[PDB]
C-alpha cells in the first residue's frame, strides 16, 4: 500500500481543508468517499456533493481518477459527472497531491468556465445567458445536493 | 523509492523529495532550482513530460544536476532503526551495516 | 500580520504582510522562498480563486490565516 | 566577492565560501560537491588553475552549476543594518531597500554635498544648508543663501 | 570516541571512532563528512603526519582531541 | 580595502591558536606577520621554538603566502636564507588553503624531513649517508639558536 500514499493520507486527516472531507474506504485504500463544500459567492452556496475519487496503480506518476457522484450545473462538469480540469484532464505533476486536486476542483466551482467547456449545452447557456444558467445551477444545488 | 526510514529528529522539508515524500536518495536539483530522488524526476520527464514538477518550467534529462552537498548533509542526519524493539540510533549512512548485524 | 501558506508539498510557509499588501506582493514574496514564479502560482483561500490586481483586505484575510498554493488554471 | 554583512545568528560555514570566507553571493556547486561564489571559483580557475580548491579534483568553467537551492535559504537568514545606530534585524534579501530608508544611515545633500543623516536632511531646509535658498524677509525674493550680500542692493520697493 | 577535525576552510566537524580504528578508516569517516577522498587528505597531530597503516592509539590520540586535515600534491 | 578575508582569518588565528603555532600580525603591516612554530614531540627540534616571518601578497589568497625562517635550523628542507622547500607555497597552491594550514605544514615538516627533495644539499646529503649524525647535530642546532629568544 506504497509510502507516498500512506504519508500524503495521514497529513490530510490531520490538516483538513474548510469545506473538504476526503476518507479512505475501510477495503480499498486507493478509494477516497469525498464531499466538497459550495465555496463562498457561488452559485452552489449551502450545496454539499460527493465524489469518488480513486488512485490508480500508476499513482503519483499519473492523476488520480475522479468522478462527480452528486448532479450539479456546471459548464465543465458533464452528465455522468466527469470533470474538465487541467490537473487531472491533460498536463499532471507527480508533485500535486489528493489536497491539491479537491482545492482544484473546489476553485473550479468558483470560477465556472464557458470558454474551456465539456458540458457544451450549459455552457452556451452559460455564456448567453449568465443570469438564467447561475439560477438553474442554484436550482441543481438546491435539489439535489441538501441532506443526503 | 526515496530514504523511507524514521529520521529523529524527523526530517525537514528541505531534504524532503516532493514527488516520492521522504529524503532525497541520490538527490539531484533542477536549475529552476530544486530538488528531487534521481529516479524520481527521472520517471516525472519520462512520464508527466519535460517540465519540472513543482514550477511547470522546462526540464531535461540533460540539465539535472545532482545535489551532492545535499546528499551527505541527509546522510548525515541521525536515524533509528526500523526492525522492532531496536531503538539504536545512527547516522543514516551506516543504516544498512546496523541492519545486516540488527537484532530483530 | 503572519500570515500561513501551503505550498504544493504540503509543507506550511509563514509570511509577514499587511492587508494592504495586493496578491502581487504575495506571490513575489513567495517566488522568494520557494522559486516558483508569480506567473505559476495560484493561491487559493476559503475555495475562493485570488486574483492579482486586487488586496489581501478585499478577500478580508486575517491573523493565522492559511492560504493554499497550486498550479497555474491552464484549462484543456 | 561574496555577501560582507553582519549575520545573526552567525553564519554557518555551509554557506561560507571556502575562498573568500563570506555569505555566498550567487552560489554555485561543483560535481565534486563544492559550494562557491561564481565570481571567486571562476578566478580560482583562471589564476590557481583548473581544479576544485578543496579535493583537488578537476574542474572548469562549464560544470559547475549555480546552487539555487542554496542562493535562497542564504538571502532569507537574518542580517543587521551596517549603518550606525540602526539596530534593526532583517533578512538579507532587504538589506538594499532598509539601507534606502535606514533611520541612522548617512546621506551626502542635494546642495551642499556634505554628508548628513537622514533624520536632519529635513531639518536641513529651514536651518540653512549653506546653498539653501532664502525668501527675503520683508521684500519676497528667491535667492540662495550664499549670495545674500548681493541681494541687499535690492529692497528699494518702488510702489 | 568523538574526536575532533578541523578541515581545510575552518570548519570543526566531529567522528565518533574507537581507539583500535585505523588512520585508513578514519580518512574514510572524512570524505563521507566532506567529500575530500583518502588520498588527497593529510591528517597532522602535534606536528606529526599520521601515517596510513598505524591506528590512533598508536598516536595516543584521545577523547577530544582534534586532528587537522590539511592538503596533498607534495614533494616539489 | 583590507579584504575581510584576511581580517576574517587574523582575527581567527589570534582567537583559536593551533597548539604550539603563535602568529601575530606586524603592529605596522597587516599583510606581515611574526610567527613563531614549536619543535614538535619526538622530533630533532623537541624543546625549540623557531621564528619565522609569513608576508601576504595582494594576490593573495589567489597565490600563496611567502613564509621563511628567521631562526637557524637544521634541516635538509630549509636552506641557510631560511626559504622553506615546501609544495604549499611553491607550485599547485590552493585559495582554500590559509595561514593555518601554511604554518601546520611547516611545523608538520620539521618532525618529517624530507632529504630526497632537498634544498640544503650538504644537510640531506649528510641526512641520506649518516642520519644519527645529522640528526644529533640538528638537536644541537635547535639547543643552540632555538632557546631563549
Ligand atoms: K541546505
Ligand atoms: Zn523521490
Ligand atoms: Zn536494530
Ligand atoms: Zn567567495
Ligand atoms: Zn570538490
Ligand atoms: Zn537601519
Ligand atoms: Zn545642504
Ligand atoms: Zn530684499
Amino acid at each position: 500500500l506504497p509510502r507516498r500514499i500512506i504519508k500524503e493520507t495521514q497529513r490530510l486527516l490531520a490538516e483538513p481543508v474548510p469545506g473538504i472531507k476526503a476518507e479512505p474506504d475501510e477495503s480499498n485504500a486507493r478509494y477516497f468517499h469525498v464531499v466538497i463544500a459550495g465555496p463562498q459567492d457561488s452559485p452552489f452556496e449551502g450545496g454539499t456533493f460527493k465524489l469518488e475519487l480513486f488512485l490508480p496503480e500508476e499513482y503519483p506518476m499519473a492523476a488520480p481518477k475522479v468522478r462527480f457522484m452528486t448532479k450539479i450545473y456546471h459548464p465543465n462538469v458533464d452528465k455522468l459527472g466527469r470533470i474538465k480540469l487541467d490537473i487531472l484532464t491533460d498536463q499532471w505533476s507527480p508533485a500535486l497531491q489528493i489536497r491539491t486536486v479537491l482545492l482544484s476542483i473546489q476553485a473550479l466551482l468558483s470560477a465556472p468556465n464557458p470558454d474551456d467547456p465539456l458540458a457544451n449545452d450549459v455552457a452556451e447557456q452559460w455564456k448567453t445567458n449568465e443570469a438564467q444558467a447561475i439560477e438553474t445551477a442554484r436550482a441543481w444545488t438546491r435539489l439535489y445536493a441538501m441532506n443526503n | 523509492q526515496g530514504y523511507d526510514v524514521e529520521f529523529d529528529p524527523p526530517l525537514e522539508s528541505k531534504y524532503e523529495c516532493p514527488i516520492c515524500l521522504m529524503g532525497l536518495r541520490s538527490a539531484v536539483q533542477t536549475p529552476c532550482g530544486h530538488r528531487f530522488c534521481d529516479s524520481c524526476i527521472r520517471k516525472s520527464i519520462r512520464d508527466t513530460g519535460q517540465k519540472c514538477p513543482v514550477d511547470n518550467e522546462v526540464l531535461l534529462e540533460e540539465q539535472l544536476f545532482p545535489d551532492n552537498f545535499a546528499k551527505r548533509e541527509i546522510l548525515s542526519l541521525t536515524v533509528k532503526c526500523s526492525n522492532f524493539g531496536c531503538s539504536e540510533k545512527m547516522e543514516l549512512r551506516q543504516l544498512e551495516k546496523h541492519l545486516s548485524q540488527c537484532r530483530f | 500580520m503572519q500570515i500561513f501558506v501551503k505550498t504544493l508539498t504540503g509543507k506550511t510557509i509563514t509570511l509577514e504582510v499587511e492587508p494592504s499588501d495586493t496578491i502581487e506582493n504575495v506571490k513575489a514574496k513567495i517566488q522568494d522562498k520557494e522559486g516558483i514564479p508569480p506567473d505559476q502560482q495560484r493561491l487559493i483561500f476559503a475555495g475562493k480563486q485570488l486574483e492579482d490586481g486586487r488586496t489581501l483586505s478585499d478577500y478580508n484575510i486575517q491573523k493565522e490565516s492559511t492560504l493554499h498554493l497550486v498550479l497555474r488554471l491552464r484549462g484543456g
